[PDB]
């Protein structure tokens, strides 16, 4: 069977899905799933409506967990003519991450480090957090007051390189490496139905400069004012495009250097693009080998995006966004 | 180095007509084809490998390939083929189908449908690679009898021509 | 022809099993490309992009006291899941799939009679999860480097040996390191970049140092990111020499004895075995000049691993270790052999007497320009070259 | 060792006889032939 | 100054008809052309450069270029042509094929195929801008003999005439 999905808004197997959409990222917190269901309408017999605004969906896809996380909206549409359809969306359940206001008491926290600032930014809402990466210690944490339940786990995953996504189950997953798990070699004239490799030259930069401040207790004057910077270099963008790119909390020589290596990877990863479509519908991390000789890619790249479409008609394909290999 | 022009390559065993003797039935004279045991000076058998199209041909033509789904089905255990083939990498079967013609009058006909299966099955001789223009002669109606002539157009181990058509036979080194 | 037989050589029509008679056969084959237009210049450019998807059409006829009948069961069968496998009347048997069916039925009309129009497309599977097609082209080195990590770390704990021995033991363990240093060094050469001038700052650190290598932890991180090194260094010809070289200084045989013994031949196994991958990985990075040279580097690269594993078993030291190193050599085994035979196809063409280098490539590429690579392969002053010619498969 | 590991050329004697009387009918083997390399692989094969 | 008029390009050694003289065979007398060798007043031979265009006509109606992909091949050494090709940047052939017929019955039909093929090869003589109007009047059945005039529209080294359809040439200096 080719039969990929079965959606369980609650345990009803949708089987009425004219078509669907399901993307997963690590370029953010969550997903975006987005069903098309039929929803007929007998003007003198008794009509039901299902008003979820929230009431919880999977996808399983091809016999195996895709998505997990109605809750987005409902978008009952019209027309005399092709009318009488519902499309449903569904964001990741680490969203009210995304759509909240911090409300912890304190507002400063003191001698934390960001695993305990983030599981305190997150225990709110129950979202099981996934540390993978490490523990860094911080003197002073103050949120700006309700800022966003997200922007400040961003803020504080991106001073000390950490992606912030979300997994298959339905749980935080703050990495700082791959997920391993290597796969399928694409190769041009196996399997990809359409490329496009884009490695531009305008989002790269030679030297990154991290400046800041020491926020340590005691530590004043030059210790704190004058000291603290770092220069990464990024040994294979060519001529001189500097940067400086300043730093937003206790600036340790590690902490410098780690922001600065986090955004030479952002910039490296944004100057090699390779967006293909496969057929038929893993890799929100995985590792594999791609072969275009064209364009002289035989290296093995990360796929950051994953995307399943279909339409009963001409579908089923599957776009992947990879990772530069520098 | 200078030397290298000999390929290290090397064939194994390979089956030959009239290998086990003929076998007089009064309706004529088989082959029985088989392995040939060849001798040395002091013992030492050794099996032979020489003819190795004609052994591919053998080899093709004397062994059932699968039947076709039917609604009657058949037994588990009569449905030819061969298991190993769920393991190759080229995407067929192994064996003919000359022995799974539909029977019928007019035996021009049945000649005709066995000259189709016949090239259609002599035809993985030039897919693996081995021939190049292999081809059948099937002609004849009488009672029953038919004579099946078959031609396997052959290479030599060393391109000796330029400019051609089609392109070398990849196990030209068999010498085909 | 004036005898032509009809109905003995069209083949009957039938799909997924089901029999039926066809009154016409067509198809659409073709081959897709680009067509390139440049501006204001009197020229033109072509691309080819693949195949193009062939399409069948045919028309079935039901003339028979029970065409209905006929007609509702082909209808049944022409909708039911999957493609399925047709007999084309001129193309015999493909794997099709059902795409249109007009069924055609007058009464006042053409009563009795009942047409269709059939549409098939060319059906193949693919698999499930986008063709997991294997690499074949390449080594893989991480699972003999993590073998070769738990058999030293089995046989190497410089805290459990004889007291009168691990100043031996890990003056051994120095001097292998020293080895590799050594060995980046020479290839090095001219590297001027700042990276340059850290690695070799990290060697001096870590052979200064007297208890780093008192670990069996810090002893093979060191001595793998040192392999890690030297291959980074260089490409190809340029890391055989040096390798080569290790592969001489770890064949020797320890001295001590009970644990000493098994601690330094630990070290030069790992150090033999560890040479020996990173050497097959070299000959991959290059192209191979002639099918004997290519066999002859797989010989020798087979010897070593085949002496190791015999090493690794002859007195049941490690078992595991002899499976793993058994199953890197068969693994090593198809590349090698596939890189000598398939990596350029070459064949030995036989000319009648000697010819000339440019002579020889025009004659066989249909382009001079290409006497450059007829020199690499055969030996012969360049305008008497052959009379057999060993060069690439056109 | 812990199951046995017989004295190799006992057993590349055992599996050549084996091959001798089954496949070649009871005559010895030429050096360096088809049969020979098989016979030396089966016995890598069976060493592990 | 105003004595300039006079291209500084000169002219190549040109191969002429009857250079090397004919060559009776009882059939008739041929050509056999070659280079021809001037004298002076005091010893001091020198290679004629006359007749450019007919010279190119020469070399091309007499060289054998690359015959065409057969299914049996050629001989690696006969497939016609130059290797020198390989090197001009005009994306043309070197040569002719009028002895590459493929010779047949009712000779109006070789006839025809000749005229075409020393056509289609002597149109190069325009295409290279030795010649403007190059054309063949090959007229005869006979047995097996034929003639095949041939004329090379020229044109001079000054421009004589205004209003033309066409363009001079390109290398009208060598008077074609």
């Amino acid at each position: 069977m080719i039969k990929p999905m079965r959606i369980f808004i609650g345990g009803e197997e949708l089987v009425t899905y004219t078509s669907a959409q399901l993307q997963r990222t690590k370029k953010q917190m969550t997903g975006s799933l987005t069903v098309e269901i039929f929803l007929d309408y007998v003007p003198t017999k008794p009509t039901i409506v299902n008003a979820v605004r929230g009431k919880e969906i999977l996808v399983y896809i091809m016999g195996e967990l895709a998505f997990t996380g109605a809750g987005g909206d409902v978008s009952v549409n019209f027309s005399k003519g092709n009318g009488y359809s519902v499309t449903l969306t569904a964001r990741g359940r680490t969203k009210y991450l995304i759509d909240s206001s911090q409300t912890h008491p304190t507002g400063f926290f003191k001698n934390t480090s960001d695993k305990k600032v983030i599981e305190t930014l997150v225990k709110e809402h129950n979202v099981v957090l996934q540390w993978d990466a490490e523990e860094i210690d911080e003197p002073k944490v103050t949120l700006r007051d309700g800022n966003r339940i997200y922007n400040e786990i961003f803020e504080r995953c991106n001073q000390n390189c950490h992606f912030a996504y979300e997994t298959r189950d339905g749980k935080l997953l703050i990495t700082d490496g791959t997920n391993g798990t290597v796969g399928e070699d694409i190769i041009l004239g196996y399997n990809i139905l359409d490329f496009s490799a884009e490695q531009s030259e305008d989002q790269a930069n030679s030297q990154i400069t991290v400046k800041g401040h020491r926020t340590q207790k005691g530590v004043w004057g030059n210790d704190a004012i004058v000291q603290p910077v770092q220069t990464v270099a990024d040994s294979w963008v060519g001529a001189n495009i500097p940067l400086t790119i300043q730093h937003y909390g206790d600036a340790t020589n590690e902490g410098l250097q780690r922001r600065a290596k986090f955004e030479a990877d952002r910039r490296a990863a944004e100057s090699k693009s390779v967006s293909v479509t496969v057929f038929h519908v893993w890799d929100i991390g995985t590792v594999h080998y791609v072969e275009i000789p064209p364009e002289g890619i035989f290296d093995v790249l990360e796929c950051v995006s994953l995307t399943y479409t279909v339409d009963a008609k001409s579908t089923l394909e599957t776009k992947l966004e990879l990772a530069p290999p520098p | 180095c200078t030397v290298d022009v000999a390929d290290r390559r090397k064939r194994f065993w390979t089956t030959q007509i009239a290998a086990c003797g003929t076998s007089s039935d009064d309706c004529g004279d088989c082959a029985r084809p088989g392995l040939q045991l060849m001798c040395n000076g002091q013992g030492q058998v050794t099996v032979s490998t020489d003819n190795y199209a004609v052994g591919l041909a053998l080899n093709i033509l004397l062994t059932d390939a699968s039947k076709a789904d039917t609604g009657c089905g058949w037994t588990p255990g009569n449905r030819g083929g061969f298991w190993g083939d769920s393991f190759r990498s080229d995407n067929l079967r192994s064996g003919s189908k000359i022995r799974q013609v539909p029977t019928r009058t007019s035996m021009r006909e049945t000649v005709s449908l066995i000259r189709a299966y016949a090239l259609d099955d002599l035809k993985k001789l030039v897919t693996y690679g081995v021939a190049k223009s292999v081809d059948v002669d099937l002609t004849y109606r009488g009672s029953n009898k038919i004579d099946m002539t078959v031609i396997i157009q052959g290479v030599d181990g060393n391109e000796s021509r330029v400019g051609l058509t089609g392109e070398r036979i990849s196990n030209a080194w068999v010498w085909s | 022809g004036p005898c032509y037989n009809p109905d003995a050589e069209y083949l009957p029509a039938s799909f997924k099993g089901f029999s039926f008679d066809a009154d016409s056969s067509d198809s659409d084959h073709g081959r897709n490309g680009a067509e390139a237009e440049f501006v204001f210049g009197e020229r033109t450019g072509y691309a080819d992009l693949g195949i193009k998807i062939k399409s069948y059409q045919l028309r079935a006829r039901f003339q028979t006291n029970d065409h209905i009948a006929q007609t509702n069961a082909f209808i049944a069968v022409l909708e039911s899941p999957g493609p399925g496998l047709l007999v084309h009347p001129t193309r015999g048997t493909v794997f099709a799939a059902c795409r249109s069916a007009r069924v055609t039925d007058s009464k006042v009309d053409a009563a009795g009679v009942t047409y269709v129009e059939l549409d098939f497309v060319e059906a193949n599977s693919v698999l499930s999860g986008f063709g997991l097609v294997g690499n074949l082209v390449a080594l893989a080195l991480a699972p003999i480097i993590t073998a070769t990590e738990g058999s030293f770390k089995r046989h190497f704990s410089p805290d459990n040996i004889r007291y009168y021995n691990t100043e031996a033991v890990v003056s051994t363990m120095a001097q292998a390191v020293t080895q590799v240093q050594n060995a980046y060094l020479a290839i090095s050469g001219n590297d001027t970049s700042q990276d340059k001038w850290t690695t070799v700052r990290d060697f001096r650190n870590v052979l200064i140092d007297e208890f780093t290598f008192y670990s069996p932890a810090n002893a093979w991180n060191v001595l793998r990111n040192g392999f890690a090194i030297l291959d980074a260094a260089a490409t190809g010809s340029d890391k055989f020499n040096v390798l080569r070289n290790l592969i001489n200084w770890s064949s020797t045989h320890s001295d001590l004895d009970g644990e000493s013994g098994d601690a330094e031949n630990a070290i030069f196994t790992a150090v033999r075995v560890l040479s020996a991958a990173y050497l097959a990985k070299a000959y991959t990075e290059t192209a191979a000049t002639t099918v004997n040279e290519g066999l002859t580097q797989y010989d020798l690269i087979a010897a070593v691993l085949e002496q190791e594993a015999q090493i690794a078993k002859d007195d049941c030291h490690d078992n595991e270790f002899f499976l793993q190193i058994r199953a890197f050599a068969v693994d090593v085994a198809r590349v090698m052999v596939n890189r000598a035979y398939n990596s350029p196809s070459l064949i030995v063409y036989a000319f009648p007497g000697t010819v000339h280098g440019l002579v020889a490539a025009w004659e066989i590429f249909g382009d001079a320009k290409r006497s450059r690579d007829l020199e690499a392969r055969n030996n012969g002053s360049p305008w008497a070259v052959g009379p057999k010619i060993i060069s690439e498969r056109v | 060792c812990t199951i046995q590991r017989p004295d190799p050329q006992d057993l590349r004697n055992d599996i050549a006889t084996r091959f001798s009387t089954n496949v070649l009918g009871g005559a010895p083997i030429i050096p360096e032939s088809n049969e020979f390399y098989v016979v030396s692989l089966e016995y890598a094969m069976q060493e592990e």
